[PDB]
């Protein structure tokens, strides 16, 4: 690349600094001017054509880039342009088209094939530097308008399908999944056949790691309410494990993938929150040690040291006393009915007391 | 891996561009000057700026780069924070000024890191838009430059952007300072009422059919997050504790009185 | 004929155990050395670093030794690249030398002076570390992570690098007692492996007991240490007792130090104030369970209330 | 440093008007203004070095630190009695180190022991009984006593209520003073 | 309404104008006579409205010792370029202490509205003044 800020006619100042380009490409760069203005064929060319054999040339890539956003189709010929980018196999100068053309900042996210264009590029371009800031990229217009397009939808369903396994993460998994499945669950995919998959994937996201905390991520806002508990998947498998405390209650509803999964560890963790749990929301807040002893079904030490795996759970964090005071605040699992009614006391708790703080302090204020 | 993704800069950079524009030696329209900060080689952390004289117009424009290393002088002494990254401007983007004020940069020549500031009637739209200039080969005409965008974030003095959250407070309607903790409880008022009313709708519109969406195990999860730390669950020996308290702090300032009238006494036996 | 004038004025001091005038022939070494950065900085000062690094060991806390190391670490690696050593047996020696001293001393005991002015000699550790080539003074295990920001987790010898990664990584309450001091009776096999890495275990115990019952006391909150003695299995038992009061006295913890019947609990929390945290800094790695106190009222209140709004 | 270190280490916790003003400080604000110092070599750092260890008392420490190398420098020979000058030292380094975790390390400490303090450092029984129970009426301590069990509940709260005491070290030391003002006006 | 003794105004603190302090907040000089610089606005509607004021930065380390005064007067022709005049209606500092006067700033500022009545000198401390009131104050030695 040499520069391009000459009168602008970019495409015959694109077809100099490709004089430079690759072979397969200057062989058709000086020939496409006697064709036309040349922002078709010869724009094309360093698409169709490879490089050299180095990303030195991204310079004049970027001309590239935004000789087809006023002049041609940009979302045809944007398709390709980044599908070299994944024909080379890097992500550092590539990631400086996909910057570029990120979104809504020359290339203008339409109506959004312009941010699934160098989405599903940059998943095939970088293992996952460019692709953790698109977390943003797409969320923070998620918030204003999803893609109307329910075909733009499922293309980002199928991309977050694919970015679970994509970028070596168990979290950016939850993460990229609780998009997958919040967009899926208000409004997309139904297309109940097509959601179906897309449950075994959610039961994944509960079930391979703990982090439903046992299925209340799963309850909260949309994420069984749309991809059905008894529906063909049996779903509610892990809801019958959420209260009942038992090997059998998560065997009997163990099926043929966590079969040879499998469950020796995940059974006591999940198991023990859930009692943790209903143990404080019960007696009362502040529960004694050898109801515990006997709830859990084993001695002293070992349930003193599962103290410590609840208060790292966050479910029971505060002081514990040994003989007395063991399961504490923060009511992590699923209070379902009980959270709510408490919502309604806990309002009028504010309403009693925070608005006679108001002219309490005001008083003196 | 691409430079070009965040300024974070500060209200600060906005201090010394409106009072610099509003000032401005009657410099109409176009106010600019050279930004100073940090880079963390992905990110470009900013704390203060300042404009230059310039009169950009078609096709004349001025950065007196001698002045521009002269308040750069006087800026690494005032604190030795920052380094020229480029040229913020007022309203607005791409230019063919601004490809000029870059080969006066290039006289500097480190990254080009631009902040362009619309001047319109607007809110959708950034009262800033933060730019850095890639490809970026440029043996050729003034500068081929590509304008990729930097996220405006606010990442700095955590008791600063608190003073700008007063300023915001002015903003809306000043609000001076004489009871600031006195009326930061009217504060603390407004905001657990806030607190109420969105509580209120979000049960009542399930008490209806179908509400508290986005509440039931997020606000409800920061509503247990409300008695994790006030109040202390029940115990009626915390209430003892802190009318204890009670009796101990109205005994600091009830010596602290007993001073103010010693004050009189001291130093004013004095005026006989 | 100066700095080698003034290297066996050193040598000769420090073996006649005169430690004053060690310290003035630390000082005069740089005092001539202030005037020589007119030379380019010889790469021969390994020697001069390693000397007040000896003389440093027991005199200076183990802090302004480990700071010496540190400096000696950037250094003389910037001679393995110079001097070009084909040394794995050092980079385990010199690795374990920067480690062993890190983790010696959590608190300076600082009040037998803080009766007539104390700031004075707590300030000048600035002109100690002056010396050094330091402007600020050295940070505690801080340190050790900022060259652990180097190939320091590769290069570190495998009979003590999985002994940090209980320490400073896996934070337990009863899985370091029998994990720790074992594998440091393993360090004390005595001749071959350097007697200069034995006199770090004194240190070494003390800091771990000093770690880890800031740790059983805001992890549990009431054990007693008729059974404690057992969970933890160290050389002492007796020394241990006096150590978790030592620990409590000196500002580590809050514990019921001497009970008749020999019930020592932590409370909740009744004297939050700065002997926590041991003072402002934390012993203790994601734990820190719920302790409550002031102010936490209206900005935990605004700030759960607006997380979602 | 044994009318001093141990007499006035009672006061020095926010309640000076007692500080003598003719003991080792004559010394002491020397051999700690040092930016260095390790074992030591000379007669006041080896008769110091065992004193900041009878801070945090240490009956092992201080008593192994009067008797290192000074049987050559002039401390067991010299002092015309053998051995015995020393069994009189470790006595009053035994003892004085007894009536040390009474005036300094007490603040948590409510429940405490007195059959395994005899044990901890080896003074007879009838000889920390009486120094024990003298810890309360000498020393005016707040800590209460039944004494047929052996024992001394405390009770001492004056932690963060000596620091507004801390506040009457100068809030008197400003109402002391208009006791003195029109002394001199009239 | 802040009218004074025969000339001097009340002073009239812009939201920026206490960001051009909070730069400079504790940063390089925590213990130190930090000089946070000088007010300059001009006699306006019976508050001189501060424009800019940047700090002046003594040898920033440990000490306060004040500067060559060319930074100052060319630095404030740096400022003529663009904006306002060296119209300095005071100086104003920090300084780690909320609610005090100092002794030789105190004489210093003194000898300052000597020259020009109408100046005033401004204390800004962040919530080191304990939260705890009256953060900003505009102390002037009296007419």
């Amino acid at each position: 690349f040499i520069d391009i800020s000459e009168e602008d006619q970019a495409a015959e100042l694109r077809a100099y600094l490709k004089s430079k380009g690759a072979e397969i490409s200057e062989e058709n760069s000086e020939g496409g001017l006697h064709v036309d203005l040349a922002q078709i064929i010869e724009a094309c060319d360093v698409c169709l054509k490879e490089d050299d054999k180095d990303v030195e040339s991204v310079m004049n890539s970027v001309v590239s880039l935004l000789l087809i956003l006023e002049p041609d189709k940009q979302e045809a010929l944007i398709e390709s342009l980044c599908e070299k980018l994944v024909k080379f196999r890097e992500g550092e100068r590539p990631s400086l088209r996909l910057q570029l053309l990120s979104n809504l900042f020359h290339g203008m996210d339409k109506n959004t094939p312009v941010r699934y264009t160098v989405y599903c590029s940059l998943i095939k371009v970088a293992a996952s530097c460019g692709a953790i800031q698109y977390i943003p990229t797409e969320l923070d217009q998620v918030r204003k308008w999803i893609s109307d397009w329910n075909l733009t939808t499922e293309k980002k369903h199928t991309l977050l399908r694919l970015l679970y396994e994509a970028l070596v993460d168990c979290k950016k998994s939850d993460a990229a999944s609780k998009v997958m499945v919040e967009l899926l669950g208000s409004y997309t995919e139904d297309n109940a056949s097509q959601a179906r998959v897309d449950a075994h994937r959610c039961i994944v996201r509960a079930l391979k790691d703990p982090n439903a905390f046992l299925f209340d991520h799963l309850l909260t806002l949309k994420p069984v309410k749309f991809l059905e508990g008894e529906l063909i998947h049996d779903l509610l498998t892990i809801f019958v494990s959420a209260k009942l405390a038992s090997y059998v209650k998560f065997y009997q509803n163990n099926k043929d993938f966590i079969d040879s999964l499998g469950l020796l560890h995940e059974q006591n963790m999940a198991k023990m929150r859930l009692l943790t749990f209903m143990g404080m929301a019960v007696e009362n807040k502040e529960i004694s040690f050898d109801t515990m002893q006997q709830e859990l079904q084993i001695g002293a030490d070992d349930v003193e040291a599962f103290v410590i795996d609840a208060v790292r759970t966050k479910m029971v964090y505060c002081k514990i006393d040994q003989t007395q005071r063991k399961v504490v605040v923060s009511h992590s699992t699923h209070r379902t009915f009980g959270k709510q009614q408490w919502q309604q006391l806990y309002d009028t708790l504010n309403a009693w007391k925070q608005n006679l703080n108001k002219v309490k302090n005001s008083l003196l204020s | 891996f691409p430079g070009g993704r965040v300024v974070r800069l500060h209200p600060v950079i906005l201090a010394s561009i409106v009072d610099s524009y509003e000032r401005r030696n009657e410099g109409a329209a176009r106010v600019i000057g050279t930004l100073l900060g940090t880079v963390d080689k992905h990110s470009v952390e900013v704390t203060n700026c300042f404009s230059v004289p310039h009169n950009e117009s078609e096709d004349e424009v001025a950065v007196d780069m001698e002045f521009a290393k002269n308040m750069y002088e006087l800026h690494k002494k005032v604190s030795p924070n920052e380094l020229i990254l480029g040229w913020y401007a007022t309203g607005h983007d791409i230019t063919e000024h601004s490809v000029l004020i870059h080969e006066y940069y290039s006289r500097e020549a480190p990254n080009p890191i631009h902040l362009t500031v619309d001047t319109s009637l607007q809110n959708g739209r950034m009262s800033i838009k933060a730019y850095v200039s890639t490809s970026m080969g440029v043996p050729g005409r003034t500068m081929g430059v590509m304008f990729t965008p930097l996220t405006v974030k606010y990442a700095y003095y955590d008791t600063e952007r608190i003073g700008v959250d007063l300023i915001m407070k002015t903003c809306f309607s000043p609000n001076r300072v004489i009871g600031l903790s006195s009326d930061l409880q009217q504060v603390g008022g407004a905001s657990a009422r806030i607190q109420d009313a969105l509580s209120t709708v979000l049960q009542y519109a399930e008490d209806v059919l179908s509400g508290k969406v986005s509440a039931d195990n997020t606000v409800g999860r920061f509503l247990m997050s409300l008695v994790n730390q006030v109040p202390k669950i029940v115990p009626d020996d915390f209430e003892t504790m802190l009318n204890s308290n009670i009796n101990d702090l109205l005994m600091v300032t009830y010596l602290a009185n007993l001073t103010q009238s010693q004050i009189a006494l001291n130093e004013k036996l004095v005026n006989l | 004929m100066h700095l080698e004038t003034r290297l066996v004025q050193l040598d000769s001091a420090i073996s006649m155990e005169l430690w004053q005038e060690a310290f003035k022939a630390v000082e005069d070494i740089h005092g001539l050395f202030s005037l020589s950065k007119k030379p380019p900085k010889p790469q021969l000062m390994a020697n001069y670093y390693n000397k007040v690094s000896t003389v440093f060991w027991k005199s200076g806390n183990a802090l302004f030794h480990a700071s010496t190391l540190h400096r000696l670490y950037h250094l003389s690696r910037e001679m393995r690249k110079n001097l070009t050593q084909d040394e794995m047996q050092r980079m385990s020696t010199r690795v374990l030398l920067a480690t062993l001293s890190i983790p010696i001393t959590p608190e300076r005991t600082d009040i037998a002076r803080l009766l007539d002015m104390d700031g004075i000699i707590v300030e000048k550790q600035r002109r100690l570390a002056t010396l050094l080539g330091l402007q600020a003074p050295p940070t505690r295990i801080g340190l050790i992570n900022d060259m652990v920001r180097f190939n320091v987790l590769q290069y570190v010898v495998p009979e003590v690098k999985d002994l940090y990664n209980w320490l400073e990584v896996e934070f337990n309450p009863l899985k370091l007692c029998e994990r720790v001091t074992k594998v440091l009776n393993w360090v004390r096999e005595q001749p071959e492996k350097e007697p200069e890495l034995q006199q770090y275990v004194p240190q070494l115990q003390s800091n771990t007991i000093l770690r880890l019952l800031q740790q059983v006391a805001q992890i549990y909150q009431s054990i007693e240490f008729s059974r404690l003695t057992s969970l933890v299995p160290f050389v002492d038992a007796f020394q241990l007792e006096r150590a978790i009061v030592d620990a409590a006295r000196h500002c580590d913890l809050q514990v019921r130090i001497d009970h008749t019947s020999r019930t020592l609990s932590f409370g909740s929390d009744l004297n939050y104030a700065t002997r926590e945290d041991a003072p402002i800094g934390p012993h203790l790695q994601s734990m820190p369970s719920e302790q409550i106190r002031n102010q936490l009222t209206a900005m935990s209140s605004v700030l759960a209330k607006a997380l979602e709004v | 440093y044994l009318v001093s270190a141990m007499l006035l280490e009672i006061p020095y916790m926010a309640a000076h008007e007692s500080d003598a003003r003719r003991r080792m400080i004559s010394k002491q604000f020397h051999h700690q203004l040092r930016v260095g110092e390790r074992q030591p070599l000379l007669g006041p750092p080896e008769s110091m070095r065992e004193h900041v260890v009878a801070a945090s008392k240490a009956m092992k420490m201080g008593d192994w630190k009067t008797c290192h190398s000074f049987i050559i420098n002039e401390k067991m020979n010299g002092k015309v009695w053998d051995l015995f000058p020393e069994a009189d030292k470790v006595r009053t380094m035994l003892v004085r180190k007894i009536q040390e975790e009474s005036l300094r390390t007490y603040l948590f400490t409510y429940s405490s022991v007195y059959d395994s303090i005899s044990m901890e450092t080896l003074s007879d029984m009838f000889e920390l009984d009486l120094p024990t129970v003298h810890s309360i009426i000498s020393k005016m301590i707040i800590n209460e006593e039944l004494m047929a069990s052996l024992d001394q509940p405390t009770q001492t709260v004056v932690m963060h209520r000596t620091e507004p005491t801390a506040q009457q070290n100068l809030a008197l030391q400003l109402a002391e003073k208009l006791g003195s003002l029109v002394e001199n006006n009239e | 309404g802040g009218s004074g003794d025969s000339a001097v105004k009340q002073v009239q603190i812009d939201g920026l104008v206490v960001l051009k302090i909070i730069k400079h907040y504790q940063e390089e000089g925590q213990g130190t006579e930090v000089v946070q610089g000088v007010l300059l606005g001009l006699v306006v509607e019976d508050r001189l409205e501060i424009t800019n004021c940047f700090p002046f930065p003594q040898h920033t380390e440990d000490d306060a010792d004040f500067d060559e005064v060319q930074y100052q007067m060319e630095m404030m022709r740096s400022l003529r370029h663009v904006n306002i005049d060296h119209l300095h209606v005071g100086w104003y500092q920090s300084t780690y202490y909320g609610s005090f006067v100092t002794r030789a700033l105190l004489d210093s500022q003194f000898s300052y509205q000597h020259a020009i009545e109408e100046s005033v000198v401004l204390i800004y401390d962040p919530i080191k003044t304990a939260q705890g009131s009256l953060s900003l104050k505009a102390y002037r030695l009296t007419p």
